């Protein structure tokens, strides 16, 4: 939401990394952000944070 | 018999449903010693298309096809000249070749309203 949640959130996501996940962290508004190009789904797992 | 090729000029037609390339190649012979053997000149493919090929062809200066074997170096092809080559000579051979089954469409998935 504001790109400074991650830090407030930080125990949490180094949970979720040390599972073995790769996090993408972008902001809601951002112009280069999409799901699916050319139909891929190039992003397995979605997580929303930004109410 | 160690030659180089001097100037290639490879034109590959896409705007078929198969791919066919074109090498212009001209062989020459780097002149150290008096050996003036230069009878046959070996042929290449990537082993990646080495599944895809259909028929290839040597054409030179437009004149008679040659012939060419299939050859296996401890694939490969041999082509045997009609003319051998002395020391400091350059012969124009044409490499055709044409591959089937190497454009795949990325998309995969295509609606009737659509581009492939």
């Amino acid at each position: 939401d504001n790109l400074n949640v991650r830090e407030t959130h930080s125990l949490f996501f180094r949970s979720l990394k040390d599972r073995g996940f790769e996090l993408t962290f972008k902001t809601a508004d951002d112009p280069s952000l999409s799901l699916i190009k050319y139909g891929e789904f190039l992003y397995d797992n979605l997580i929303i944070f930004s109410p | 018999p160690p030659l180089i090729n001097e100037d290639v000029k490879r034109t590959v037609d896409l705007s078929s449903h198969l791919a066919k390339v074109t090498a212009e190649v001209v062989l020459a012979h780097l002149g150290g010693g008096s050996t003036s053997r230069a009878t046959s000149f070996l042929l290449a493919l990537e082993p990646e298309l080495e599944a895809r090929l259909a028929h290839l062809g040597v054409q030179v200066k437009g004149e008679d096809e040659e012939e060419n074997n299939l050859e296996v170096r401890e694939r490969f092809f041999t082509v045997k000249l009609p003319v051998a080559l002395d020391p400091g000579a350059k012969i124009s051979v044409i490499v055709e070749t044409v591959y089937t089954h190497v454009l795949h469409p990325y998309p995969t998935q295509i609606t009737q309203s659509e581009k492939q």
